[PDB]
RNA sequence: ACAUACGACCAUACCUAGUGGAAAACUCGGGAUCCCGUCCGCUCUCCCAUAGAUAAGCCACUAAGGGCGGGGUUAGUACUCAGGUCGGUGACGACUGGGGAAUCCCCCGUGUUGUAUGU
RNA sequence: AGGUGUCCUAAGGGGGGCUCAUGGAGAACAGAAAUCUCCAGUAGAACAAAAGGGUAAAAGUCCCCUUGAUUUUGAUUUUCA
RNA sequence: AAAGCGAAUGAUUAGGGACUCGGGGGCGAUUUUUAGCCUUCAUCCAUUCUCAAACUUUAAAUAUGUAAGAAGCCCUUGUUAC
C-alpha cells in the first residue's frame, strides 16, 4: 500500500563560505544570483575566533534556497559533473543527502575573469505529503513514526531515479 | 590627584594583559563554554574604550577593575 | 556517547502546560484580557464575538464567560445561509459577510430590540458605528460586543475583519478603525469606499471568473466546476447577494435541512455502541502473559 | 544586618514544584463585595500590588473595591496594643475564606428545623455540646476469642 | 454514545513503540488575478469544495513499558511538648502523662465535566 | 560568604512574529573550533550589576510606532514614637 | 527536628557489562588506514559504600490568623449626578 507515501524534493539550498568580508564577498554574491534568478541572503559570523581572523557580526558567507521545478533542473547540473557518483556516508539517518564542488564554471555561466572562482556546496531536503502538519501556526503537532524518511529509503530513490550509484 | 589617578590606570592594564593569557590558551579554554568567553570579551570592549578617553576619574577606573575580576572568577572558578 | 537526555529522571521533573495549550488552540496571554472586568463592576457580563475558519465553513458564536465554563447566547454557521440562495463560494470574504449579518440579527431579536436599531440596511462601503436610538423620549444605548480573532494573523483584508463589518451593520455596536479593511492604502492613510463597496457583495471573484476565462479556459472549467453546473454568472453574482440580504431582515429563524442521513436522538447512540471497543479485564490480561511466556519460551 | 522590604522571603513568596507557569484564569472571575471574609496569600509570578510578609496568612474584612484590586482591614499586634491596618491588594493574591460558612450554614439549618417542631410542638435540643463520656454496652467473643501476648526477648538485627 | 466551536480542573490528560477506525465533521489537498507578506506562495494572506486519500494529524485499543495518581507497608519506629532530690565520671540514655512522620519495597488505576449546533 | 555612593533616549512605554543552552547525524577548501540543513531539546540560556525569588505564541529575541521618565493635590504600606 | 541521594545542584568509595578509533603502551612483518590480536585510562549504561548552616521531591511536635449571630437571618419595594 502506497496511496500518499511518494517522495518528493522539498527544498534545494546552496550557498557559499567565503570565508572573509570585503569586496570579494560581494563578487561571490553576484555570482550565485543568475545560478537561481532570486536576490540572495548573507550571513553573519556568530563566534570570535582569531586562528581563523573573525569577529562577530562580520558577513562571511552567502546562500539562497529554490523549490519545485527550478530545484529540480538545477540539481540536475550539479549530478552532471558528479558523474551520479555518490559515497554512501554522503546519506544522514534523517533521509537528505548533499555533496560539493570544487569550481563553480565547471558548468557554464560564461566565465569573466573579473568574478574570479568559487567553490560551491549542495544540499536538498526530502519530506512526504501532508508535512504541513509540524509547520502550521494552529494546532501545530508532530508526525508518525511510519511516515518519516529512512536512510535506506532515499538512497533507492536515488537510484532508481538518475540511473546513479553508491559507493 | 595626579598620582593617585596614574596609579590605577597602570593596575588596569595589568589585569587586562593577565586575563588574555587565560583565554589565550587552549588549555583552560577547551573546557569553558562559550556563552561565558563572549561575555569576557564584551566587558573588554568598554575597557578599552576608558583609558583613551580623559575624564575618568580613580573612581571609575578602580570599579571595573573588580567587575571584570569578578566576572572572570565566576568563570573559571565553576 | 553522552547523557540519555530523556531519562526516568527527566519525566519526573516534567510538568506539563494546559491542556488547551498542548493542543495549540488557545492563547492564554491574550483571553485574560478579554473575558477580565472591573470589579467596580461587579457581574455585568462581557460578550464576544468569535470567528473560526474550518476548510468548508465558517463558525460565529456569542459568548459570555462563567468560573465553570462559558455560556453561548446565540451561534450562527454558514450551512444556515444555503436556505437564503446561496451554494456556492461558502467561505470567500462576502459569505463572512452574510453570516455576520445573521448573527447581529439574529442576537437582537432574542432579547427584543429587533423593531429599533435597524443598522444601515443598504450595504455601503462607509466606516460607521452604531449610535444611540431615541425611543420612548429618551436615548438607550446600542447593544455592546467585542472581537475574538483567536490564532489568525490580522492583516489587511483578512475576512475575520469581514464577520466583524457584517455584525457592525447589523445593529450592534462593536469598536474597531478602517485601517485594516480591503481598499485601504498605507502610504496615502486613506480608505477608497468603492474597493470596499464592490468587494462586499462579491465582485473581487466576479473579476477573476471573467480574467480566467479569457486567458485560461480549462482552469476556468476547473475551478468553477460547480458554477457552471448551476449556471450562474458574474453578472448575477450582486444580485445573488443584494437578495439573500433581504430575507435575513426578514426571517431570520428559517430552518434548513442537510441532505445527511437522519435519525432521532436515541437511535445515534445505540449505533455508535455497536462499534466501541472494550478495555481488557485484569484476569484477561494477566493470562496472555503465560501464553507469551509459554511461546517465547518454547520459540528457542 | 540588613532589613529590607522582601528579606526572608526565600522560601514563603517562591512557588511550589511543579506548579510554575500560567496562573489558573478562574481567579479573575470571582467578585466580591464590602464586609466579605478573604485570607492574603501572596503570589511570587505577580510582582504589583503584592502586600508586605507580615500580612501572609492573615485574614481580614474587604473594606473598598476598585477596578482590580480590593482594600483589607486587619488587626496588628504592637507590643501591649492592637492597631487597625488597612491595605491595598490586587486580586491574584486574596481568595475568599472558608472561615464562617460553618456557621451560616448552621444558621440556615437552624431555621428551618427549629419551623417544623414548633408547627410538631416537640423540643429540639438544637445548640451544639461537646463529646460527652460513652455509654455501657455489652462485648461478646462468639467467635472472636482473645488471642494472648507476650513481650519479646532481644535479639540483633545487623 | 459520536463529532465540531468556546471552556473548567491542569499528566489518571505527558513520553516511547505497535494494531484498528460505520455515519457526518475535522484534516491533508488544488490554484496565485485581486488584498497582503517572504532569499523562496515553506509560514502568513486570497480563490475553489470538484477530484485523490485515511498515509499522517485526530479518536480508540494493546505493552508483567518509563513517568504520574491513590493505598498498604516501613511504624506506634525516628522526632517532639510537660514532669522527678531518675541512672551515669562523662558522652548520653531509660521510664510517667500526651501528639506522632519520611524512602527502599508491594497492590490498583490511566481522565472527569459545563454551554451551543449536528451526526 | 558577599554588595552599594553607579549605569541607561532605551537597558523606559505599546503591539506583532519567532524560540533558547546543549547534543546526535550530514555538506568543496573546513580542522577540536567559521557558514548551511534536518531531528531531539522544561529552561540546564538570556534578562546593566552582589545574592535570592520570577518568566516560554514571554518578562528572553528581532522588527514597527512613540516619550505615562508629563500636570494638580490627598489616602495607604515598610523601618516607627 | 527527623528524612532523602538505584530524585535535581554540590561532595564521594568500589567492582561488572558495553564499546576503538578518545588518549597511552604493544603484538602477528613496530608491515599498517590490520574497526586484526593485546591492554591502561577516559566515556556511556544497569548496580554499590558514606554526607550537606548558606541543597532538596517529601514533612512533624510546640506555638500562630479568622469565625461561633439581634449590629442576626428572610420577604416586599423608595432614592441617585455611580
Ligand atoms: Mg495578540
Ligand atoms: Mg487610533
Ligand atoms: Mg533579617
Ligand atoms: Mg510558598
Ligand atoms: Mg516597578
Ligand atoms: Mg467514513
Ligand atoms: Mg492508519
Ligand atoms: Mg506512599
Ligand atoms: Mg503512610
Ligand atoms: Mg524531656
Ligand atoms: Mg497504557
Ligand atoms: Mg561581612
Ligand atoms: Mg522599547
Ligand atoms: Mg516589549
Ligand atoms: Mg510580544
Ligand atoms: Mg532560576
Ligand atoms: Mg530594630
Ligand atoms: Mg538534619
Ligand atoms: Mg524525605
Ligand atoms: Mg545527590
Ligand atoms: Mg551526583
Ligand atoms: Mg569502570
Ligand atoms: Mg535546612
Ligand atoms: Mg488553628
Amino acid at each position: 500500500q502506497n496511496p500518499m507515501r511518494e517522495l518528493r524534493i522539498q527544498k534545494l539550498v546552496l550557498n557559499i563560505s567565503v570565508g572573509e568580508s570585503g569586496d570579494r564577498l560581494t563578487r561571490a554574491a553576484k555570482v550565485l544570483e543568475q545560478l537561481s534568478g532570486q536576490t540572495p541572503v548573507y550571513s553573519k559570523a556568530r563566534y570570535t575566533v582569531r586562528q581563523f581572523g573573525i569577529r562577530r557580526n562580520e558577513k562571511i558567507a552567502v546562500h539562497v534556497t529554490v523549490r519545485g521545478p527550478k530545484a529540480e533542473e538545477i540539481l540536475e547540473r550539479g549530478l552532471k559533473v558528479k558523474e551520479y557518483e555518490l559515497r554512501r556516508r554522503n546519506f544522514s539517518e534523517t533521509g537528505n543527502f548533499g555533496f560539493g564542488i570544487s569550481e563553480h564554471i565547471d558548468l557554464g555561466i560564461k566565465y569573466d575573469p573579473s568574478i574570479g572562482i568559487y567553490g560551491m556546496d549542495f544540499y536538498c531536503c526530502m519530506t512526504r505529503p501532508g508535512e504541513r502538519v509540524a509547520k502550521r501556526r494552529r494546532c501545530k503537532s508532530r508526525i508518525g513514526a511510519s511516515h518519516r524518511i529512512t536512510r535506506e529509503e532515499t538512497i533507492r530513490w536515488f537510484k532508481q531515479r538518475f540511473d546513479g550509484i553508491v559507493r | 590627584a595626579f598620582s593617585k589617578r596614574f596609579e590605577a590606570k597602570q593596575q588596569l592594564e595589568s589585569y587586562i594583559s593577565r586575563v588574555e593569557e587565560i583565554i589565550s590558551d587552549p588549555t583552560l579554554s577547551l573546557k569553558l563554554k562559550r556563552g561565558q568567553k563572549d561575555k569576557i570579551e564584551q566587558a573588554l570592549s568598554e575597557a578599552m574604550a576608558q583609558l583613551e578617553i580623559e575624564d575618568s576619574t580613580a573612581d571609575e577606573l578602580k570599579k571595573k577593575e573588580l567587575a571584570l575580576k569578578r566576572l572572570v572568577t565566576k568563570a573559571m572558578a565553576s | 556517547f553522552h547523557k540519555l537526555v530523556k531519562n526516568s529522571a527527566y519525566y519526573s521533573r516534567f510538568q506539563t502546560k494546559f491542556k488547551r495549550r498542548r493542543q495549540g488552540k488557545t492563547d492564554y496571554y491574550a483571553r485574560k484580557r478579554l473575558i477580565t472586568q472591573a470589579k467596580n463592576k461587579y457581574n455585568a457580563p462581557k460578550y464576544r464575538l468569535v470567528v473560526r475558519f474550518t476548510n468548508r465553513d465558517i463558525i460565529t458564536q456569542m459568548v459570555t464567560s462563567e468560573i465553570n465554563g462559558d455560556k453561548i447566547f446565540a451561534a450562527a454557521y454558514s450551512h444556515e445561509l444555503r436556505a437564503y440562495g446561496i451554494n456556492h463560494g461558502l467561505t470567500n470574504w462576502a459569505a463572512a459577510y452574510a453570516t455576520g449579518l445573521l448573527l447581529a440579527r439574529r442576537v437582537l431579536a432574542k432579547l427584543g430590540l429587533d423593531k429599533t436599531f435597524t443598522g444601515v440596511e443598504e450595504p455601503n462601503g462607509e466606516y460607521t458605528l452604531t449610535e444611540a436610538a431615541e425611543t420612548e423620549d429618551g436615548e438607550r444605548r446600542p447593544f455592546k460586543a467585542i472581537l475574538d480573532v483567536g490564532l489568525a494573523r490580522t492583516s489587511t483584508g483578512a475576512r475575520v475583519f469581514g464577520v466583524m463589518k457584517g455584525a457592525s451593520d447589523g445593529g450592534i455596536f462593536i469598536p474597531h478603525s478602517e485601517n485594516r479593511f480591503p481598499g485601504y492604502d498605507i502610504e496615502t492613510e486613506e480608505l477608497d469606499t468603492e474597493v470596499l463597496k464592490k468587494y462586499i457583495y462579491g465582485g473581487h471573484v466576479a473579476e477573476y471568473m471573467e480574467t480566467l476565462a479569457d486567458d485560461d479556459e480549462e482552469r476556468y472549467k476547473s475551478q468553477f466546476v460547480k458554477y457552471i453546473e448551476d449556471d450562474v454568472e458574474a453578472d448575477s453574482l450582486e444580485e445573488l447577494y443584494a437578495e439573500a440580504h433581504k430575507q435575513i431582515r426578514a426571517d431570520p429563524f428559517r430552518k434548513y435541512v442537510s441532505d445527511a442521513p437522519k435519525k432521532s436522538k436515541e437511535e445515534w447512540k445505540a449505533e455508535s455502541l455497536k462499534y466501541k471497543k472494550a478495555k481488557l479485564s485484569r484476569e484477561e490480561r494477566k493470562a496472555r502473559v503465560e501464553a507469551k511466556i509459554k511461546q517465547l519460551l518454547a520459540e528457542q | 544586618h540588613a532589613a529590607g522590604l522582601r528579606s526572608g522571603t526565600r522560601y514563603a513568596f517562591s512557588r511550589g514544584f511543579r506548579k510554575h507557569g500560567q496562573i489558573p484564569l478562574s481567579t479573575y472571575l470571582r467578585t466580591y463585595r464590602v464586609g466579605d471574609i478573604v485570607d492574603i496569600k501572596v503570589n511570587g509570578a505577580v510582582q504589583k500590588g503584592m502586600p508586605h510578609k507580615f500580612y501572609h496568612g492573615k485574614t481580614g474584612v474587604v473594606y473598598n473595591v476598585t477596578k482590580s484590586a480590593v482594600g483589607v482591614i486587619v488587626y496588628k499586634r504592637v507590643k501591649h496594643r492592637y492597631i487597625e491596618k488597612r491595605i491595598n491588594v490586587r486580586i491574584e493574591h486574596v481568595k475568599p475564606s472558608r472561615s464562617r460558612e460553618d456557621f451560616l450554614r448552621r444558621v440556615k439549618e437552624n431555621a428551618e428545623l427549629k419551623k417544623k417542631a414548633k408547627a410538631e410542638g416537640v423540643p429540639v435540643q438544637l445548640k451544639r455540646q461537646p463529646a460527652m463520656p460513652r455509654e455501657a454496652h455489652t462485648v461478646s467473643i462468639a467467635d472472636n476469642k482473645p488471642v494472648t501476648l507476650a513481650p519479646v526477648a532481644y535479639e540483633t538485627t545487623i
